[PDB]
C-alpha cells in the first residue's frame, strides 16, 4: 500500500 | 502554439474585452491553454475521466452565488469566525500551522486572523482608503453558521450535474466548499492536492496555470514534514536556477476564468492562481473531493501520480522511523551518495 | 595508536615470528588493534555483549579441526560437491547470482565451479607446478554428505561454549557453517552480514579488517538489488576518491588470526579478509547464528545499524513498489534533489 | 517494522 494516499489539500482539516 | 490564456474574451452587449494581457504577471516559462468547452461536449466529459483540466462555460454550478459580493454577503453570511490572511506581500504562501513546531526556522510571510465578515469588510474598506500596501486573503469552509439566504443559494447550486460527476469518476465525497475572497494582485504560489477539485469562479477573474503530475521533478515541493508540504519552492518570480535547475524545463497549461466557469483541477496536478491586476476583487467556490479509492493491483506503467504517492509515503515512514522529520535528509543522501547519483 | 595487527606474535618453542608484515597488503587507510583475549576475560565478555569484535585466543572452539589439512580432508571430508570459486586476480568479490538477472552488465570477475574434494585438491596441486596465476577460493557449508571422521572432529567441537554464547546473547539458531580454504594471497573484499559471526582460523593466518556499522557512509555498498548487495564498491587497491570521497574518511580495526583463535565478527560489521602473502594455503570455518529478535519498540537514539536496516529496507520496498530495481535510482534522486541535498 | 531485517550473508540461503 506504497500507493495509498491522504487527502490533504491547502485548508485545515 | 504557446499561447497562454489566450485572445480575451469578448462580453456579451458588446461589453468590451474582459481583460487584457497587462493585467497577468510575467512568468520565466511557456504555457498552452487549457480547453474551454461545453459541459455537454463529449471532449470536457473525456477530459475529466483521463483527468485533465477542462474549463466548463456552462454548467450553472454556482448560478445563485453569481449575484454574490461584499455587501450581499455581508448582510447574510452569518456571524462566525472568517480566516483572514494578511501579508506585506501578493504571495499567499499556504503552510500547515500543525508543522511548525518541527520547524522553528519557518517564517511564514503571512499571518491568519480570525473575525467577522463585517469586519474583513471594514479592514478591507479601510486599506483602500489610506492608500495601504497591505494584502488581505479571506479563505473560509463554508460551514453551519451561514445566514438563511446564503443556504438558500447553496441549495440551488448545480448539484444534478456535481453529484453525476462524482458518481461517474467514481470519487469519494464532498469533504468541503472553501470561499475564497481576495484582492486584485493577490497570487497563490503553486502547488497540489490531494483531493480532487472543481474551481467555481463567481466574482472578477482569475488567472490559473496548471502543470501535470509528471512535473514533479522541475517544481521543488518542500519536504513532506516541512509546513510548506506540498507547495512549490521555487519562487515564480525570481527563479533560482542554481538550486532549482530543472525549472528551466516546466512548460504550464493557464487559462482565465470568469463568473460561471469551473475550471476542473485534476488531483495531484500543480496549480498556481492570481488575481488579475487591477481587476478588483475576486471571489470563488471550490469543491474538494476525495479520490476514487486506490486500485486493489497495480498495472505497470505506473502513473505519475502514483510515483509522487509513493515517494510522499516514504518521506512520511521514514519520519516516523527515525522518530525526527530533520532526520529524513541526512538518511536520504546517505542512501544515495555514491550509490545511486 | 593506529598499530594495526600489531607486533607480530612469536610461536610457542622458539619456533620465529608467525608472520612478518611483509604478507600484509598495503592500503590507504588507518587501523587500530581488534583486543586478542581470553575467553576467561570478562572484558570479552563485555565486548560480545556490546557487539564489538574480539579476537579469542583459547575457545578450543574447533580444537579437533586443527589437525585438518588438505591431505587428511581430501580423506574423510566425503563425495560431495564443493563450490570452488575460480578467478584471475586476488579479490574474490561475493556476488548473488539470483540477482544476475536484474543486472545483465554485471561481468563477475571470479566463476563457481562444483566439484570433489580431490578434484579441487588436484587443480590446486595442477596449479603450483606449473606455476600458472590463477586463484581458487572453496567456499562450501558443511552439509550431511561428510565423512564420519569429520562428522566425529564436528561432535569434537566446543559446543558447550558457543551455545552458552548463543544464548547469553539471546541469538537465533546457528544457520550455517561455512568451510572456506584458499590460497595465499586470496582477499575477501569488504562487505557486512545480517548474521552474527564466529570466524575460526584453522590453518594459515588470515588479516582481517573490520569497520562499524556507523562507517556506512565510507565504504559505499553496492544497491540492494544489484548482485553485489552488501558488499562495498570501493576498490581498496586503487580508492576511486571522486565517487567515494569519504572512503578518506574510513578507520578500521585490523588483526591476525592464525590456529586456534576465534574473531567474532559482529552482525553489520563490515570486514575485509585476505589470506597472507606467501604464507600458504589458508583454512577457516565460521559459524553463523541469527541475530536477535528485533524489539518491540524502538528506543531512541537509534543505533547505526538499525539506520541501515531501514535504508535497506527502503531500497527493498521500492523495488517492488515500482515493478523494477533498476527504477529505485531515478525516483530516489527526484525524491532529494533540490529538496533535500 | 522497518528495522526488521533478513539474515543475508557471503552464502547461498
Ligand atoms: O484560488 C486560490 O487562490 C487557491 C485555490 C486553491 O488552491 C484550491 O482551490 O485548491
Ligand atoms: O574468510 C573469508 O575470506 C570470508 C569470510 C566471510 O566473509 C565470513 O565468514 O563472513
Ligand atoms: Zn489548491
Ligand atoms: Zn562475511
Amino acid at each position: 500500500q506504497l500507493t495509498s494516499y491522504d487527502c490533504e489539500v491547502n485548508a485545515p482539516i | 502554439v504557446a499561447s497562454g490564456s489566450g485572445e480575451p474574451r469578448e462580453e456579451a452587449g458588446a461589453l468590451g474585452p474582459a481583460w487584457d494581457e497587462s493585467q497577468l504577471r510575467s512568468y520565466s516559462f511557456p504555457t498552452r491553454p487549457i480547453p474551454r468547452l461545453s459541459q455537454s461536449d463529449p471532449r470536457a466529459e473525456e477530459l475529466i475521466e483521463n483527468e485533465e483540466p477542462v474549463v466548463l462555460t456552462d454548467t450553472n454550478l454556482v448560478y445563485p452565488a453569481l449575484k454574490w459580493d461584499l455587501e450581499y454577503l455581508q448582510e447574510n453570511i452569518g456571524n462566525g469566525d472568517f480566516s483572514v490572511y494578511s501579508a506585506s506581500t501578493h504571495k499567499f504562501l499556504y503552510y500547515d500551522e500543525k508543522k511548525m513546531a518541527n520547524f522553528q526556522n519557518f517564517k511564514p510571510r503571512s499571518n491568519r486572523e480570525e473575525m467577522k465578515f463585517h469586519e474583513f469588510v471594514e479592514k478591507l474598506q479601510d486599506i483602500q482608503q489610506r492608500g495601504g500596501e497591505e494584502r488581505l486573503y479571506l479563505q473560509q469552509t463554508l460551514n453551519d453558521t451561514v445566514g438563511r439566504k446564503i443556504v438558500m443559494d447553496f441549495l440551488g447550486f448545480n448539484w444534478n450535474w456535481i453529484n453525476k460527476q462524482q458518481g461517474k469518476r467514481g470519487w469519494g465525497q464532498l469533504t468541503s466548499n472553501l470561499l475564497l475572497i481576495g484582492m486584485e494582485g493577490n497570487v497563490t504560489p503553486a502547488h497540489y492536492g490531494e483531493q480532487q477539485n472543481f474551481f467555481a469562479q463567481i466574482k472578477g477573474y482569475k488567472r490559473c496555470i496548471l502543470f501535470p503530475p509528471d512535473q514533479f521533478e522541475c517544481l521543488y515541493p518542500y519536504p513532506v514534514h516541512h509546513p510548506c508540504d506540498r507547495q512549490s519552492q521555487v519562487d515564480f518570480d525570481n527563479p533560482d536556477y542554481e538550486r532549482f535547475p530543472n525549472f528551466q524545463n516546466v512548460v504550464g497549461y493557464e487559462t482565465v476564468v470568469g463568473p460561471g466557469d469551473v475550471l476542473y483541477i485534476p488531483m495531484y496536478w500543480w496549480h498556481h492562481i492570481e488575481s488579475l491586476l487591477n481587476g478588483g476583487i475576486t471571489i470563488t467556490v471550490n469543491f474538494w473531493y476525495k479520490g476514487a479509492p486506490t486500485p486493489k493491483r497495480i498495472e505497470y506503467p505506473l502513473k505519475a501520480h502514483q510515483k509522487v504517492a509513493i515517494m510522499r509515503n516514504i518521506e512520511k515512514m521514514l519520519g516516523e522511523a527515525l522518530g525526527n522529520p530533520q532526520e529524513v535528509g541526512p538518511l536520504l543522501n546517505t542512501m544515495i551518495k555514491g550509490r545511486y547519483n
